[PDB]
């Protein structure tokens, strides 16, 4: 931990030197030894769910109370979280003369979260009886809320919703790993050795 | 100023947006055990609130004691 | 038990 | 400006979805607010300092720093370690009351408070109050008068 | 028979003996303003000053603050006393002072207010109150966790033999005001929504910008318009925004709005959706009995 | 602030009010009749008390 | 690289869960070296340019 915070704090000295985007994703500054412990697998034997679906099932649901258990090193997710994955068509972008950069500009422009305030915060007027919070534009939840996200129009209002050029689905944050356990993939979970763990 | 003088203007205190998408105000009952009535609360006016629905002058609306009291508790009036 | 009970009079607009 | 939902998502779930590989707690607790002061409380295993697991958690928070809303870290975030025990309360007020509680607050805060912090034996001096600011009060009749936006 | 008296004896923790002060918890109903709250603090302040001159040696209350949640409906009075030698007599001891305080609280209308002593190591609770959290693991709706919660507050009220207060720290789902914007109206204006909202929380949440110097002191800059200008929903309609043409635009040109609920002080315990469930037991019953009780009511 | 081609200067005081500022304004804290300012002190670990 | 290395943008919530957003076109649309020519960009006049 001592030399860990030495090096990771000269990394803190090194932070703005990075490309901004990878630190917008983040850096796995990890002190750990390479010691495995049990890599527990689950799988819908139907295989109706993808390995992404299993990974997000545990990762949202199960994984974290395993991290709420004693003695744990890393809980290794051979897998990832759900995301938003979109698949464009240059024929349709080209049909409406679209740069996807400006599409992303709309994605931020309607996706984002608006801080609002309150109905007369401190200090209000004398004799005021009521304050409550102003409620405003929200980060979105449903892929149809995502799907109805407005893009370019014409002056009549010949609008473009979302995708309409593209494709909405869940997002594997990569798609790169194919595990398989005996006819199908699964979820192996690397419950690694903690440093000072007490195993039995 | 202004239009028709009959206008149910209750101050903001008993005004409750209750429940979800809705707005009632709780009145006492005639037998002192209280009696909520849903009302169309219109635009807030001044320190008050316009209501179109139902209520009249002289209706035994409350102010203070609404938290120890739920529907079914008798009440001794104060102003 | 006693409660502060304030009652309606809404004459002008 | 933002709510407890924005607290939970843009701040707190960043932490929860980064409170990972975390060490030697007894538990953790947190609450939200509409005012914006998020607070996470982190009950830890005894026998050790605050400082080792402090820098553990606050350095995976350093891993979490660009994930924040930029605005609150442009204001700053209190990532502290303190045991929650007072020492004492200190009574500072113009008995004339000619000055506001802000005026006393930045009076001592700029003037006196800091050399108390330049004195031995201090935890936190809770400034019940704050610094002054350039507080500004617009008029839509004026923006409108000159056809402007803030 | 010695063993009989051994096993029949009840128990406790380390006592709340004297502090010199007592901690005065002040709670109001939600939605009420800090002005009305301020009035309440003046009333209670006036009580323990004027009607309690003989021993009261301190006041300090915090309008707006709550250690149980920093909201407009709470306030705290730090109330000290005289010297111990200057307070002889059992009524001049802190507990009986709090008993007469509770009788005043019963006398006090329009309030949920109680004072007490803290633990000597204040980080432990109320020393008769278990802390109890309850978390939906499945994500079944915070509001429905509140249904099952206050449902189990009704159930928690079904056993007055067990408890002395089944009270939570529930900061309630509020009436609150959502404003919806049409993008096709906004693109019909052709104006960037981000700056409309920047204008909004600039004028309705307040805007920090940057700093400066007075006398060698870096200081913040804040901007948000007048209280009379930031008070109504219709005040919302007053705000005009330049568009791509140069025309001043009301929000109401494109903004609908409505009401709903939402609690200001949400909570998550171990990162898990929680609500604060305090409780003190009735005297003579251990809190493990309350654990068996509410955990067999955690079947419900 | 803005002008026209004449140079009709616009000033921030002309549109808005300039003063000192609490970063919040939220705690009307009172002690002995007048609202009072307060300064918490907390403990240094390993220090003394007396 | 948005359409040929993927494009992360930002996040959202499902059921209280912050989640990433990615965008890059179809495998058949990202496969050939010739497919580079299949992409068109608004120039200074706003005209799609291969």
């Amino acid at each position: 931990d001592i030399a860990q915070v030495q090096v990771q704090n000269k990394l803190q000295l090194a932070m703005p030197l990075l490309p901004q985007e990878v630190q917008q994703q983040g850096v796995s500054v990890e002190k750990s030894s390479s010691s495995f412990l049990m890599v527990v697998g689950v799988i819908n034997t139907d295989g109706t769910m993808t390995q992404e679906d299993i990974s997000d099932y545990v990762a949202a649901n199960m994984k974290d109370a395993i991290s709420r258990t004693s003695g744990v090193g890393d809980v290794q997710l051979f897998g990832s979280q759900y995301a938003m994955r979109i698949w464009m068509n240059p024929n349709e972008l080209n049909k409406f003369q679209l740069t996807p950069v400006d599409v992303i500009t709309a994605i931020k422009a309607q996706n984002a979260q608006v801080a609002a305030g309150q109905l007369g915060g401190t200090p209000p007027v004398k004799g005021q009886q009521l304050n409550a919070s102003i409620i405003a534009q929200t980060r979105l939840t449903s892929t149809e809320e995502f799907g109805k996200i407005l893009l370019k129009v014409n002056q009549d209002g010949c609008r473009v919703l979302l995708r309409d050029v593209a494709k909405i689905e869940l997002g594997g944050e990569n798609y790169d790993i194919i595990a398989e356990f005996n006819g199908q993939p699964a979820s192996g979970l690397g419950i690694k050795l903690a440093t000072g763990a007490n195993a039995l | 100023e202004g239009l028709n003088p009959n206008a149910i203007l209750v101050p903001q205190q008993g005004v409750t947006r209750t429940p979800r998408g809705d707005a009632t105000v709780l009145v006492v009952g005639a037998d002192d055990k209280v009696e909520t009535r849903p009302i169309v609360a219109s635009q807030a006016i001044g320190d008050k609130w316009l209501v179109t629905e139902g209520l009249k002058a002289g209706d035994r609306v409350v102010i203070s004691g609404l938290q120890k009291v739920r529907p079914g508790v008798q009440v001794k009036a104060q102003e | 038990p006693a409660v502060g009970v304030v009652t309606v009079k809404t004459e002008p607009l | 400006g933002a709510d407890a939902k924005t607290v939970q998502d843009t701040v707190t779930q960043v932490i929860e979805q980064n409170m990972n590989g975390i060490d030697n707690l007894m538990y953790m607790s947190s609450n939200s607010d509409s005012t914006g002061t998020v607070q996470i409380t982190l009950t830890f295993e005894s026998g050790t300092d605050a400082d080792i697991a402090q820098v553990q958690v606050q350095n995976k928070l350093q891993l979490a720093m660009p994930l924040l809303p930029q605005e609150v870290q442009q204001q700053g975030v209190s990532v502290e370690k303190s045991s929650s025990s007072f020492l004492m309360v200190v009574g500072v007020i113009n008995t004339d009351g000619t000055m506001t509680q802000e005026d006393i607050s930045d009076y001592v805060a700029a003037n006196m408070k800091d050399a108390i912090s330049r004195t031995s034996g201090v935890g936190d001096v809770q400034l019940f109050g704050s610094q002054y600011a350039m507080r500004i009060w617009m008029n839509p009749n004026e923006l409108n008068k000159f056809q402007l936006t803030p | 028979g010695m063993a009989y008296l051994f096993v029949r004896l009840p128990s406790s923790f380390l006592p709340d003996e004297d502090q010199g002060v007592f901690m005065t918890m002040v709670q109001l109903p939600a939605g009420a303003t800090q002005e009305r709250t301020q009035k309440v603090l003046n009333e209670v302040t006036h009580y323990y000053l004027t009607k309690e001159k003989n021993n009261v040696e301190s006041v300090f209350a915090v309008n707006g603050f709550g250690f149980a949640g920093r909201g407009q409906n709470t306030g705290i009075a730090f109330v000290s006393l005289k010297d111990w030698a200057d307070r002889p007599g059992e009524e001049n001891k802190v507990e009986a002072i709090t008993m007469r305080a509770t009788r005043a609280f019963s006398q006090i209308k329009d309030a949920m207010v109680f004072a007490f002593n803290l633990p000597a190591i204040v980080e432990l609770g109320t020393a008769t109150g278990f802390d109890f959290e309850l978390i939906d693991q499945a994500g079944l709706g915070h509001e429905k966790l509140t249904q099952a919660r206050n449902q189990l507050l009704a159930e928690a009220a079904k056993h007055p033999d067990m408890l002395t207060s089944v009270r939570p720290n529930g900061l309630e789902d509020t009436p609150q005001f959502k404003i919806d914007i049409d993008q096709e109206k906004a693109q019909a204006l052709g104006v960037s929504i981000n700056d409309i909202n920047t204008t909004l929380g600039a004028a309705w949440g307040g805007s920090y910008v940057n700093d400066f110097i007075d006398r060698g002191r870096v200081k913040k800059v804040y901007v948000m318009s007048e209280a009379k200008y930031r008070m109504l929903p219709d005040d919302i309609g007053d705000w005009y925004v330049r568009a791509a043409d140069g025309q001043m635009v009301p929000f109401s040109a494109f903004s609908s709005s409505r009401w709903e609920y939402g609690s200001p002080r949400l909570e998550r315990y171990n990162g898990l959706p929680s609500m604060e469930i305090l409780g003190q037991a009735a005297p003579g019953k251990s809190t493990g009995e309350a654990m068996e009780l509410m955990e067999q009511l955690a079947s419900k």
